[PDB]
């Protein structure tokens, strides 16, 4: 869950 | 890129200004410095005994060129890590606590419980602290 | 294995608007 | 949720039309229909051996409401699996291939070996045609 969570804090900053 | 590899060969140049195609392994720490890295002692003992297996106190560029892209490489996914790290700790405390956990999972949408939630944290709480370094995320991230 | 990359797929799903 | 609720309350009603507080454990199949599920003969079979385990031929609204809790919360993440499965199938074959599953891990920065790769085809791979049916992934999933 560390890695889902990491992974998906970045994918939201970078689409933004 | 070719660029960069140009920096690392100009870096290497600076300890052989005899032209002989080696560097002594001693000044790693010098070159990796001019490349912008600032390597802490053990990680100098470790590469010193990887990069000169053999014991012979020289080193050429080859094997110079690899352990640097080997170490831009870890440098851009630690730089990463810690990105996300700064995400979790948005309330910059310096460490990820439960509550940084919790936000984070229902931000993104993910149905955590909070025994889930704190089974995460003691999972990476290698300290034993009740929160989580950048060490420790670190640690969880690079396995 | 299979659930991270699952779970990894409907993250970046529900975050793109 | 309470309008959820009371629509359940409402489909046990329409066979408990004397008022008696239970209904034939035999409308099960019809009463999971009014509420939009299609058991399949297996799943009712084992419904009403669980929901009647005394034997009595009968049920009261109490346990119509907690297995119709349970029914939507497995339909619920059913249909968010098979969206999954979509995500990986994106070439519609309506299997999961080793392309596709290797195309995910790349596009999700996790970076697997072909055999690693492979493996994860196998594991899931109960029929043995060498890709991940929606069942298999449906398996896979709740583990
Ligand atoms: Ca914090
Ligand atoms: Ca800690
Ligand atoms: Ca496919
Ligand atoms: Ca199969």
């Amino acid at each position: 869950n560390w890695k889902l969570l990491a992974k998906g804090l970045l994918i939201r900053e970078r689409l933004k | 890129t070719e660029e960069q590899k140009q920096e690392i060969r100009e870096a290497f140049d600076l300890f052989d200004a005899d032209g002989t195609g080696t560097i002594d392994v001693k000044e790693l720490k010098v070159a990796m410095r001019a490349l912008g890295f600032e390597p802490k002692k053990e990680e100098i003992k470790k590469m010193i005994s990887e990069i000169d297996k053999e014991g012979t106190g020289k080193m050429n560029f080859g094997d110079f060129l690899t352990v640097m892209t080997q170490k831009m490489s870890e440098k851009d996914t630690k730089e990463e890590i810690l990105k996300a790290f700064k995400l979790f700790d948005d309330d910059e405390t310096g460490k990820i606590s439960f509550k940084n956990l919790k936000r984070v999972a229902k931000e993104l949408g993910e149905n955590l419980t909070d025994e889930e939630l704190q089974e995460m944290i003691d999972e990476a709480d290698r300290d034993g602290d009740g929160e989580v370094s950048e060490q420790e995320f670190l640690r969880i991230m690079k396995k």
